[PDB]
């Protein structure tokens, strides 16, 4: 079966979308799709995103389906069929998450990978290249696999960095050692 | 654009403030979408009529328990809320009126001339809001008074085995308090409220009769949810007939309020607990079952000197569905109340009526809530039929009984005797402090046991037509002088040859 | 017009029903379901929304086909009173199981009554 498996309902939608569209390998198709209607439901921001609430019929919802594919007939087909299953579940609240999910799913299938440096403040460019290369020139970085390396800031760790990609992190960062110092000293 | 028209257009249309929409409902229990200023423990007007109070609060959906029937509720209709949390009609025109918990009069006695409105839950009076227990409170069995006195304020539980004509020890008590009613200053008299909660409206029927013919519906007010009338209505019933009970207190008065049967408050709370679909505890009762239970007994006080005077007093009755001390039910109230009065079902066969079965039958409070003169004759009462019981052991395994074991069996069987008394039968502690000094003081051993009750009988009349002065001063004074006891010796001296 | 509706499940003797039209038969309506053994009367007992009900049967569930027209009888079923009910052995949904003809019933009554 398709490499990534996201455990989960609602990534059990994700999976057998991507599954199956990988099997139809139309999977930018699906993905360009899923961004528009994504971008759309973003983009009717009321009355469009805030009666994806339950309360609709199913004969309701199958108008909203309609409304959907009015929006834009863009849409790849197979994308239209998820859209059928997921208003004869009856569920949409968690729409853009199985698209987000998909997105998961697809980008994994283009081999890109995430990656995170939490820090106390944004560090500098240089930093952040120097991080993306080594992770490129180390092996934790396989190839065929690409990182956006993405500084948040988080002001809860103090200083610091914690590197993350693949579940698989170093964190040299200066609240965790101050923890383990504070620990120390307790004895 | 077109699309987002048409999703207008299949808006809902309500901001789901004051309204929300059903989506399932049967069993009794709704449940809305909607309701986003719903407040807890409100009341919600179905728009097919029906009211239906909100226990559960769910993330999207209300849970709305029906008190009328589900027949009337369709799925899909809006259910509009009253904005209420729970409350009931309070006033003086509760005497004489039977209600039922929403207050409606379904006695047909009209309107109730209602002089405020209370509410169902209501925070117990703390501890410095209440002064200690000094008035007694009778129930004209001589059993009772004697042996676990009942004190206002104070909480004593009515338990055994159901049906052994339950309802009537209670009954008793509402009786006697006939003798203060009748009379004058409101602070000697109790205002009875009787509360019947899953009982056959025959059964209420039958009650309310009994009443009108003692005429003590002349200051009774009966608080009724028959067995018909929904599971919600029953479990909103003892805490209604609590706050009804509260306007008493409030006012000052002291009144006694009997919460029969607890047990199917229990039942009640079951079923609707199940069907909000609340993990069940031990039992199928869930863990708040104890809470219940608490929050409804202590809601019972007599009120500091600065809050007032008025006690309410709770007689709650737990009937017993095996004796067993153990179940659950049972096991909450008994941890909850000041005393408990158990009654045992052989010795209602026994002919001991009432059945009270004298050894499971405490009060942890204890004596400074009887008559003083009472005090002083039932003094050694507990312990001669305590001694009475273990003899009565030992004389039934056949063991050669000396003559020191006869005096305390002889004793003792006639203090049996002397405690059975015949139902719907009050006494006056006048006419019961001359019988308890009698047996204590042993005058009664002499004579035959099967003519103890002819004895009793003939005394009573004997002091009514002779030492009636005698009488009137332990009506008066209530507690026996020197004077007094030697009175009432020379008396009972005077007829111990009958 | 006749409230058409579907049999979703048949999970023992309790059928579940799904109307197809907000017109929504009420708690403690009556369906009759017809089959080759008649019918089979069935009492709505909860709404499980989405029309879809969930009624108790009270003639046997057997070889009921699952997605199979339901029609609408309306109120609680109906019996046949009457003081021509003597000597008369009447059914559980009210027929002539004493069978001397149809009942001759002036007013039929409804089952659940307050």
């Amino acid at each position: 079966p398709p490499p990534v498996r996201l455990f989960g309902v609602e990534g059990t939608y994700a999976t057998a979308l991507y599954q199956a569209a990988a099997k139809n390998s139309s999977i930018d198709a699906a993905f360009q799709s899923l961004q528009k209607v994504e971008s759309t439901v973003k983009k009717n921001p009321k009355l469009g995103h805030l009666l994806l609430n339950p309360a609709l019929s199913l004969k309701d919802r199958n108008s909203v389906i309609d409304a959907i594919v009015e929006t834009h007939k863009n849409l790849d087909g197979y994308v239209v069929n998820l859209l059928k299953v997921l208003s004869e579940n009856n569920r949409l609240g968690c729409f853009e998450k199985i698209a987000s999910d998909f997105g998961v799913l697809n980008d994994a299938h283009n081999g890109l990978l995430k990656g995170t440096v939490t820090s106390a403040e944004p560090l500098d460019p240089k930093s952040f290249k120097r991080i993306e290369k080594a992770l490129s020139a180390s092996k934790l970085v396989g190839q065929g696999k690409s990182l956006k390396l993405e500084n948040v800031v988080k002001p809860e760790i103090k200083g610091g960095l914690i590197v993350e990609l693949g579940d698989k992190t170093v964190d040299l960062s200066i609240s965790t050692k101050i923890q383990k110092l504070n620990k120390v000293l307790e004895d | 654009s077109i699309l987002e028209e048409r999703i207008k257009g299949v808006s809902d249309e309500a901001n789901l403030n004051e309204t929300g929409r059903v989506l399932a409902v049967g069993d009794g229990i709704a449940r809305v979408f909607g309701l986003n200023n719903i407040q807890a423990e409100e009341l919600v007007e179905f728009s097919s009529g029906v009211k239906g109070m909100a226990l559960n609060l769910e993330p999207g959906q209300v849970g709305i328990v029906l008190f009328g029937s589900d027949r009337l509720v369709k799925e899909g209709e809006l259910v509009k809320r009253t904005g209420n949390i729970v409350d009931v009609p309070v006033g003086p025109g509760l005497l004489g009126r039977v209600v039922d918990a929403l207050g409606n009069p379904i006695d047909g006695k009209g309107p109730i001339d209602a002089a405020g409105r209370s509410r169902a839950q209501v925070k117990a009076p703390g501890i410095l809001p209440r002064r200690s227990v000094h008035e007694p409170v009778q129930t004209g069995l001589k059993a009772v008074d004697a042996l676990v006195p009942i004190g206002r304020g104070q909480r004593e539980l009515i338990i055994g085995d159901r049906q052994t004509g339950k309802t009537a020890v209670a009954l008793d008590t509402i009786l006697n308090q006939k003798r203060w009613n009748n009379g004058s200053d409101e602070s000697k008299k109790l205002y009875c409220v009787y509360v019947a909660v899953g009982q056959k409206r025959s059964t209420v029927a039958q009650l309310v009769q009994t009443l009108e013919q003692h005429d003590a519906m002349k200051y009774s007010i009966i608080v009724a949810a028959t067995a018909s009338e929904a599971a919600p209505l029953q479990y909103l019933a003892p805490f209604t007939a609590a706050s009804i009970g509260e306007w008493f207190r409030d006012n000052g008065k002291h009144a006694l309020i009997v919460y029969d049967d607890l047990s199917k408050q229990a039942v009640a709370y079951r079923q609707l607990s199940l069907l909000l679909r609340r993990p069940p505890g031990r039992e199928a009762y869930p863990g708040d079952v104890f809470y219940l239970h608490s929050r409804l007994l202590e809601r019972a006080a007599k009120l500091s000197e600065k809050e007032g005077s008025g006690s309410l007093t709770a007689l709650p009755v737990i009937e017993t569905q095996g004796g067993d001390v153990s179940a659950y039910i049972p096991t909450n109230v008994i941890s909850i109340t000041d005393g408990q009065i158990f009654l045992e079902a052989e010795l209602f066969y026994k002919g001991i009526r009432p059945a009270i079965n004298v050894g499971l039958s405490v009060s942890r409070v204890g004596s400074a809530a009887q008559v003083k003169a009472l005090k002083q004759v039932a003094g050694s009462l507990k312990l001669f039929l305590a001694q009475y019981r273990e003899v009565a052991a030992f004389a039934q395994f056949g063991s050669d009984l000396d003559a020191s074991t006869k005096q305390t069996l002889v004793r003792g069987e006639r203090l049996t005797q002397l405690l059975k008394q015949n139902q719907y039968s009050p006494l006056a502690t006048e006419e019961q402090v001359p019988l308890i000094y009698a047996g204590v003081n042993g005058h009664l051993d002499g004579i035959e046991l099967s003519r103890i009750g002819e004895f009793e009988s003939s005394f009573l009349s004997y002091l009514k037509s002779n030492h009636n002065e005698l009488l009137t001063e332990i009506r008066e004074k209530g507690e026996l002088s020197k004077e007094l006891l030697a009175s009432l010796k020379s008396a009972t001296e005077s007829f111990v040859a009958t | 017009t006749p409230i058409t509706g579907k049999v979703t499940a048949v999970i023992g003797a309790i059928v579940d029903v799904h109307f197809e039209q907000s017109e929504l038969p009420a708690i403690l309506n009556a369906l009759e379901i017809k089959t080759p053994q008649g019918k089979l009367v069935l009492e709505v007992a909860q709404h499980l929304g989405e029309n879809t009900v969930r009624t108790i049967a009270m003639d046997g569930t057997e070889g009921l086909v699952r997605g199979e027209k339901v029609l609408d009888t309306g109120g609680p079923i109906s019996v046949p009173v009457g003081r021509e009910t003597l000597g008369r052995i009447i059914n559980v949904i009210g027929e002539p199981i004493d069978e001397r003809g149809p009942i001759k019933s002036k007013l039929r009554k409804p089952i659940h009554a307050d």
